[PDB]
RNA sequence: GCGAGAGCUAACUUCCGUAGCCGAGAGGGAAACAACCCAGACCAUCAGCUAAGGUCCCUAAAUGAUCGCUCAGUGGUUAA
RNA sequence: GAUGUCGGCUCGUCGCAUCCUGGGGCUGAAGAAGGUCCCAAGGGUUGGGCUGUUCGCCCAUUAAAGCGGCACGCGAGCUGGGUUCAGAACGUCGUGAGACAGUUCGGUCUCUAUCCGCUACGGGCGCAGGAGAAUUGAGGGGAGUUGCUCCUAGUACGAG
RNA sequence: ACCGCUGAAAGCAUCUAAGCGGGAAGCCAGCCCCAAGAUGAGUUCUCCCACUGUUUAUCAGGUAAGACUCCCGGAAGACC
C-alpha cells in the first residue's frame, strides 16, 4: 500500500475540486487526480484515503500517492538528472539555454529544453539536466539518451553517470 | 504569391557566359491593380489585377462601373492573386529579380479530340500480324462478368490539350523594364500571344 | 524479436506485462523478448 | 373517418449537443425532426419540428473516439476511391458527426430526404444564433 | 431433425429408415430468404385478443423493474 | 431453343502471405556484407535466345527483376501458334470400315451499340428581379519509383 | 511495428492500468488540375431600375441594363 505523506515547511496544498493543486518556494506546480478519491491534510502530515477495495480502485491509490510525492518532494528541494557522455571524440556545449552535443554524427546535435527545464555541463563530458517536474525532467533526459544509446560491443555514448552497461564484444 | 500577367512572345537563342539558352519571351506589362479582396469585405485575402487595354466602345455598363470604382482605364483580362497585397499599379520590376526561380502558368495548345495513343500514350497494336485494329484502337475496356461496369476514370479518347498548365521552378533569365519584357528559361505553356501567368515558385527548393 | 503465439516462462528474470490488448514480455537478455505481433 | 391536417405551425427547437452521448442525442433529434408527439398525428406530410443544434464540439462518445468510430464514405468508381476518417479526425467538421448520424434515423425516400432540411447544426454556443431570428424554444435532452 | 451405411464423423454430396414442412401453402417472424420458427387464407369492417418474434431512431410496442457480469465494440469471424 | 476454349498482345485494377525501396526487434549483430522475424501495398518491378507454350532453362543487366485474384481478367478489343471439323502422311492398333497416348503439313474468327457503364461536348431548367464580370473550396482527381558519385571520412569500428 | 518518461495494482520491478513523448516510402495536410446541380445550389464588385394593360381577353405586351440572331475570322473546334 501507500499512506504517508511528509510535508516540510514551504507547502501549501490547495486541493480544491479536480485540480489538486500544489503551491512552493520553487514556483508553482499543478497536478490532476481523481476525484472519486480523497485527499487533504491531516494536522501537519498528508494522507490519501480510498473508497472501495476491489482492483480499479486499487491501482489508482499507489499512483495517486506517489504522483502527490513526487510533486511534493518537486517544490520541497527539487529534481536534477546526472547524465555522462562515452567514447573517443564525444563531447557537450553551451548555447545560451540550448544543449549542443558532438558525438560522432557528421552534424552537431542542438537540444532546446521545454519551460521550468534547464540544462548545465561541469566538465564538458557530463549533462545535468535539472528542472521541477519529475516527468519533464525524466522525459528530456531520456530524449538526450536517445540521442546515441550506449551500445551492445563498446558502452559509447549516453549513460547514466554510475551506470552498468553489460558487453557483448565480437571481434 | 508574388505574381503577375503578361503575353507570351516567342522562344529564341540566347547566351549567358559561355552556353546557350533556350528562352520564353514574355511581355509582363503593366497591370492596373483594381480590386483588394480583404478578409473584411470578401473573407479571404487577395488582388484583382488586369492585363490587356479595352476601347470604351467595346466596354459594358456594368464593367465601366467596376473600372471607375478604382478609377483606372478599362482592361479585358481580370484575374485575382492570393495573399498578395501591393500598393500602386502592378509592374514586374522590383516584383520579379534576375535569377529567380517561377511558377509559368497558362493554357496548353488545345488538340482537339484526341485518341488513347496520343492522349494517353497507349501502344495501339500491331500494324501487321493481322489486324483490324492496326496501331490506334484500346485494348480491353475491362474485364467479365465481375465489375460488369468500366472503372470511372478510365483514360480514353477525349478532347485533348486546351487546359490549365503549371509549370514551376523556371529561371528568370534576363528583364527588361521599360520594354515590359521578361526572359524565362524554358518553355511555358499555351501559344504565342496567349494569357500568362508569372508568380512566386509554389513552394522552392 | 522472436514472435511466438505461445508465449511461455523461460527463465526466473521473464516479466509478463500487456500492451493494448496482446501478450508482451520483457526480460533482461535480449534474446529472451518474446511478442505475439 | 380518421382525422388529418394543417400546417399554420412550424416548430423550431434549440437542443444543446453538450457531453450528450452522440447516439443518445442523436435519438431526441430525429423523433422530434419525423413527428415524436406529432401535432396532427399524420405519415403522408412533414408535421416535424426544426432542430437547431448548437454546441456540436463539445458532443460525447464513449469508449472510442480514436479507435471504431470511422467513417467510411467511399468516392466515385472506387479504384481505391475508398476514403476513412477517425471521430476523433472529425474537428474538421463537428456539424457533420451530429447530422450524419441523425439522417442515418431518418426514413430513406423522397420524403426522408426533404427532412434533412429541418436540422440546423452549428459547434458554436452563442455564434450559432444565425438561424436564431424565428422561434428558440430549448427543449433539453433527458 | 433423429438413426445408420458410403465419403474425409467433407459437400447445398449419395443411398436407406423415420417424423415434419416445401412440392400443392398464402399470412407473421427470421434484413433479404421453398424447406427453419409461429400459424393452415369462404367473403366484408377505418373493431378486439394473442403466437413466434419483438418494444433507442429508421420501425408497431417499457430509452421497463431488481441483483449481478464484461470494457473487448467482446457482443457483431474457428482451433490447438 | 449455345455462358467461344490454351497462349500471346492491348488495356488495366485489386489482395498481401512484400521481390525492391521505407521503419523496426533479435542475431552465431565489431565494421562492411548478411540472416531472421515484425510493421508497411506509395510507387516500382529490364531487354533478349529456345519453345504455341503458360511455366522453366540459358544470355546480359538490375534497387528489385514478387506471388496471387479479377469467367485459369480482357476475342460484340486484336491475333489464331497450341487443342477439337472435313484433305493427307508416318508410327501403332484393328481382318476391315476405321481408330489414338500419339506425331506431322494444311485448313472462312460474323461493316452499323438499343440500355447500363466509361471518355469527351452541348441543349434545358433550377439556384425568388433582369444583367456583365471576379471568386471561396465542401468535395474529387492527378502525382507518389530509384540508382550512382562526392563530402563528412580513409573518421567510428577493426589485429589488420 | 517499435523505442521510451512518469507509475500503481504486486512496499521491488514494469513504456500501461489512468496520463505523456518519439516513431515509416503508408494516413490526413501540403504540390498540380477539376470543382456551388455543394437542389445545402455560397461570396464580392458593377449596372439597369419600379413601365403599360375597362370589374369583356385573370397576366401578357413596349422596354432598360444586357445578350442572341446574322456576317468575316481564329495557335478554338466533329457539331455545338
Ligand atoms: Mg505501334
Ligand atoms: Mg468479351
Ligand atoms: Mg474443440
Ligand atoms: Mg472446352
Ligand atoms: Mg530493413
Ligand atoms: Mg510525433
Amino acid at each position: 500500500g501507500k499512506q504517508p505523506i511528509a510535508v516540510p515547511s514551504g507547502v501549501t496544498v490547495n486541493a480544491q475540486d479536480g485540480v489538486f493543486k500544489v503551491k512552493g518556494p520553487k514556483g508553482e506546480l499543478t497536478v490532476p487526480y481523481n476525484t472519486e478519491l480523497t485527499v487533504r491534510q491531516d494536522g501537519d502530515q498528508l494522507l490519501v484515503e480510498r473508497p472501495s477495495d476491489a482492483q480499479k480502485h486499487r491501482a489508482l491509490h499507489g499512483l495517486t500517492r506517489t504522483l502527490v510525492a513526487n510533486a511534493v518532494k518537486g517544490v520541497s528541494d527539487g529534481y536534477t538528472i546526472n547524465l555522462e557522455l562515452r567514447g573517443v571524440g564525444f563531447r557537450a556545449k553551451l548555447t545560451g539555454k540550448a544543449l549542443e552535443m558532438n558525438i560522432g554524427y557528421s552534424h552537431p546535435v542542438i537540444i532546446e529544453p521545454p519551460a521550468g527545464v534547464t540544462f548545465a555541463v561541469p566538465e564538458p563530458t557530463r549533462i545535468d539536466v535539472s528542472g521541477i517536474d519529475k516527468q519533464l525532467v525524466g522525459q528530456v533526459a531520456a530524449n538526450v539518451r536517445k540521442v546515441r544509446k550506449p551500445d551492445a560491443y563498446h558502452g559509447k555514448g549516453v549513460r547514466f553517470v554510475g551506470e552498468q552497461i553489460a558487453l557483448k564484444a565480437g571481434k | 504569391m508574388k505574381g503577375i500577367l503578361g503575353t507570351k512572345i516567342g522562344m529564341t537563342q540566347i547566351w549567358k557566359n559561355d552556353r546557350a539558352i533556350p528562352v520564353t519571351v514574355v511581355l509582363a506589362g503593366p497591370c492596373p491593380i483594381v480590386q483588394r479582396k480583404t478578409a473584411q469585405t470578401d473573407g479571404y485575402e487577395a488582388v484583382q489585377i488586369g492585363y490587356a487595354p479595352k476601347a470604351e466602345r467595346k466596354v459594358n455598363k456594368p464593367m465601366q462601373g467596376h473600372f471607375a470604382k478604382a478609377g483606372v482605364a478599362p482592361t479585358r483580362i481580370l484575374r485575382e492573386f492570393r495573399g498578395f497585397a501591393p500598393d500602386g499599379d502592378s509592374v514586374n520590376v522590383d516584383i520579379f529579380a534576375e535569377g529567380e526561380k517561377i511558377d509559368a502558368t497558362g493554357t496548353s495548345k488545345g488538340k482537339g479530340t484526341q485518341g488513347v495513343m496520343k492522349r494517353w500514350n497507349f501502344a495501339g497494336g500491331p500494324a501487321s500480324h493481322g489486324s483490324k485494329k492496326w496501331h490506334r484502337r484500346p485494348g480491353s475496356i475491362g474485364q467479365r462478368k465481375t465489375p460488369g461496369r468500366v472503372y470511372k476514370g478510365k483514360r480514353m479518347a477525349g478532347h485533348m490539350g486546351m487546359e490549365r498548365v503549371t509549370v514551376q521552378n523556371l529561371e528568370v533569365v534576363e528583364i527588361r523594364a521599360g520594354e515590359n519584357l521578361i526572359l524565362v528559361k524554358g518553355a511555358i505553356p499555351g501559344a504565342n500571344g496567349g494569357l500568362v501567368v508569372l508568380r512566386s515558385a509554389a513552394k522552392a527548393s | 524479436m522472436k514472435v511466438r503465439s505461445s508465449v511461455k516462462k523461460m527463465c526466473d528474470n521473464c516479466k509478463v506485462v500487456r500492451r493494448h490488448g496482446r501478450v508482451l514480455v520483457i526480460c533482461s537478455n535480449v534474446k529472451h523478448k518474446q511478442r505475439q505481433g | 373517418k380518421t382525422y388529418i391536417p394543417k400546417n399554420d405551425e412550424q416548430n423550431w427547437v434549440v437542443v444543446d449537443a453538450s457531453g450528450v452521448p452522440l447516439g443518445r442525442l442523436a435519438t431526441l433529434i430525429a423523433s422530434r425532426i419525423r413527428g415524436k408527439h406529432r401535432p396532427d398525428f399524420t405519415p403522408n406530410m412533414i408535421q416535424g419540428d426544426f432542430v437547431v443544434v448548437i454546441n456540436a464540439a463539445q458532443v460525447a462518445l464513449t469508449g472510442k473516439k480514436l479507435d471504431d468510430k470511422v467513417y467510411t464514405r467511399y468516392t466515385g468508381y472506387q479504384g481505391g476511391l475508398k476514403t476513412e476518417t477517425a471521430r476523433e479526425a472529425l474537428s474538421k467538421h463537428p456539424e457533420r458527426v451530429i447530422e450524419h448520424a441523425v439522417f442515418g434515423m431518418l426514413p430513406k425516400g423522397r420524403q426522408g430526404r426533404a427532412m434533412h432540411t429541418r436540422l440546423k447544426v452549428y459547434a458554436g454556443e452563442t455564434h450559432p444564433h444565425s438561424a436564431q431570428k424565428p422561434q428558440v424554444l430549448k427543449t433539453q435532452p433527458l
